């Protein structure tokens, strides 16, 4: 994964010098420079799985700190959210920019200055990006088809491809309202990323209006199942990764498939 | 666990006179019977009987128009359209004569948005589709 | 989704016996009528009739004046101009000779702020505009 | 924005019989009239009348003393004066020949604090002010 | 501490008419008497006697088809099983020449699911199995 | 442009001997550095921002803060949407 | 828990050219190798019990961090939730992963790059998986026929065999309904 970092620095930006390891660069090294440090790998959830770390320490030649901000600009643009490919290990995946190092720190032994960016990574672990929750595979191929944006099932996905959505399944309901009769809620809950916020704005607007008309979703392409909507809400505020925007109830009732067998032969007999 | 299906009720079209009606949010109606009780001269058991059958009804929605305090007491068809999703077998109802019991001219609180109520009486059905 | 509207029933605007009345909060008035059922040999299901009609209204609000325990019993007109906004197509009834059905002299609970209430009965109406 | 006022209805200030009374909470009364309402041999509509007037009345309030069981059934006056302060337009309102319907002996539960009501009727009363 | 058990509401199977109803919430039946109260000329304490039954019975559930609408007031039987689990002994119950007091032709309200309920009188019942 | 924010002050106020001066830490901060639109396709949010410009002669910056930002100023973010069928052809 | 941490490593990894305890390998040492470190137990609870901490260090020769990778992805893939039985013991285990040392550490005076992946144990104390709430037996016991997976009833215990089910009772109440009912 730091190949493919590496690679996109050094295509991207020009200005650029090259990008090594920790601590590769000698002394006349030319700058300016890039450094990837790898970070921890945290379990963030279920939505998000292992979170990994990445820092993209800048350094420059200490003429002046402007020029440290423009290739930090120019960072930022190239890693933030677009996905990146990884020869080395064929496997793609996505920085997210999260911040920037403590303070913009001067090494004056090495006679530099240098600034820490701080990106991360979502969903090491997941690579499948398939689901047993036959609602989510619906509400997933709903949102793809009314959409037209990438859509992931159970989690996040390393390499997903913004702007796109999420259909995760936050809490589960079954009750037997009947002796023959079945009923099944679930609470799913919805991100949109994107890039553009108001593409984000845009996008959630237009599924809530969507879901809200037809107000029920196919379960499957055979039909015989539905699921029908009964509140969708949008908490805006709320974070874009972790928890998600949209959260929607649907429910859907269920008959007991009892097949006994028939009374194909009916006899009887008489007495007095 | 094969399928099965509950008829939401967000999907009935009610059309009041042939002129569909947008704002309705409830509506109910009933096809009563006086029983006329006959108690037999041997036999312990009460008996029944149809007797004669008296609609009524009752909507409830909001406020768009002054339609029902313009209708007066006239007659007047209300059409219902039940329709199923999962499977399209809309269950349609007819009721014949309508005639409102009181005209809701006025009902209003300051706070709130302006609902309408109707209820009143219908001397038949047709059963038109189910 | 081409726009729509409820009718916000902060709009109302009551005008009792000819000077605007700021204070009422809630206003209700039908006009009842006698159902006249009736039983024919030979058809099961009754037959209604409209009868003779009767008016009945309410008013809810806060105590501002001895307006009301004033008036008395007297006959007075009830005008109700209800607004609409997003299109300015106001709904105004008029009643006809309303009268109260009891003066609320006193009604005041120690904690709380004094509302009047009334109700009555107004012979006829006439719906000015919709 | 001009200034407008509700009268709280802490404000009110109940004498009974020419004693103030201090330990009421809510006071209410009503001028109830018969509405001898006559159905013309012509006119399709109702017509009502003032028929004959009837006043009924009604407080609750903390006990303090033994002075409605002491009163029996006799004759007594209310005033009310319900003040207003941010106008000093206090209205007054007397009631005449004020009668209890029943005598509250005893109301009392264990963990509460001893609360009496009195309901009764009144001939008649005199608006003293506005 | 040995075993018992309630029986569970949801063990319910109505066969309205030979053919099982699968959308039934709750059912209620009983059968009811006159009591005849009789004061004897001499003795103080009242008697009573069996008198002449007479039986009611109501339904609730989700509304599936239009069956209680199609099936009028005409006479119906309705059987009973409510089977425990926990010890095979259903106590199943016949009910005799049921007949809705008033068909539901329509009852639906806008934003939930639409539900039927049904009301009526049987005049007789047969206790199948206990 | 930007808009400083005036936050607080450094810790305590430090005298360097070495240098030979007193030195004190005031800080500051700066909002929204990745926004670069003031737009929003809320168009909810468009119409009050608008509504409150026009009533009130100020800026109005609609769905999140501009770093730029003049104070006075009126931001109008959405903070929680809720949608209903509340009938057959309403919403 | 180490012998069984090491011979597992050893055996499923091939690059690796020992698995040591944490002082012992010297400078003469061939790299890539690991090493276990073994951290604190710590009480989580009723359902967890005593929950072990253990960190695998690899070591590797500063040639590129890739290799470290690559490293790292074999031993999580070796070790997470994948029953191991120590045979020093006799008593087995499985180790959950947990995520991995603060930074990826250059150590110039070794001449190597390091990373700490870190693992954890569950339920040490643990050694009955038995229970006198006949109702966590019954469920336990209906979940295995259904499902055809282990379960195992009041708590964790540490050799868990993934896929698995739990089936502990949180919360009781008793009511007498009845003079003779409860």
């Amino acid at each position: 994964m730091r190949a493919g970092i590496r690679k996109a620095l050094i295509d991207n930006i020009k200005e650029l010098k090259g990008c090594y390891e920790p601590n590769v660069p000698n002394k006349d090294t030319k700058k300016p420079y890039m450094v990837v440090v790898q970070g921890q790998d945290n379990d963030h959830g279920e939505t998000i799985g292992f979170e990994r770390s990445i820092e993209v320490w800048i350094y420059e030649g200490r003429t002046t700190f402007k020029k440290l901000d423009k290739l930090t600009k120019q960072v930022v643009e190239v890693l933030d959210m677009n996905t990146i490919v990884d020869e080395s290990e064929n496997e793609a995946f996505t920085c997210i920019y999260k911040g920037t190092s403590e303070n913009d720190i001067v090494v004056e032994e090495w006679d530099a200055i240098a600034r820490g960016i701080r990106f991360s990574v979502i969903a090491l672990e997941d690579k499948e990006d398939t689901t047993n929750d036959r609602w989510v595979e619906a509400l997933s191929r709903h949102t793809k088809d009314l959409l037209e944006i990438e859509s992931y099932k159970d989690n996040w996905k390393k390499n997903f491809i913004a702007p796109c959505a999420l259909w995760r399944t936050t809490h589960i309901e079954n009750k037997r309202i009947n002796y023959h009769l079945i009923e099944i809620t679930k609470t799913m809950k919805c991100h949109v990323v994107s890039k553009n916020k108001d593409e984000i704005v845009k996008l959630l607007e237009t599924l809530e209006t969507s879901l809200i008309i037809d107000k029920r979703v196919r379960l499957r392409e055979d039909k015989n199942m539905y699921l029908t909507l009964v509140s969708v809400v949008e908490d805006r505020e709320s974070d874009m990764f972790t928890t998600g925007q949209l959260t929607a109830v649907f429910k859907m009732i269920g008959k007991i498939k009892r097949e006994g067998p028939t009374m194909d032969k009916i006899y009887g007999n008489g007495n007095l | 666990i094969e399928e099965a299906s509950f008829l939401n009720g967000s999907d009935v079209v009610i059309l009041i006179d042939g002129v569909e009606e947008l704002y309705m949010e409830e509506i109910k109606a009933d096809f009563e019977q006086d029983e006329q009780s006959i108690k037999l001269l041997g036999c312990q058991n009460e008996i029944s009987r149809v007797g004669t059958t008296k609609g009524s009804f009752s909507l409830n929605g909001y406020k768009t128009d002054s339609k029902f305090a313009k209708l007066g007491f006239r007659s007047f068809e209300i059409i219902y359209n039940l329709s199923n999703s999962e499977t399209l077998g809309y269950e349609s109802i007819r009721l014949k004569n309508c005639r409102l019991k009181k005209l809701p001219l006025i009902n209003s609180k300051a706070g709130e948005i302006v609902k309408i109520e109707v209820e009143g009486s219908f001397r038949g059905y047709d059963l038109l589709n189910e």
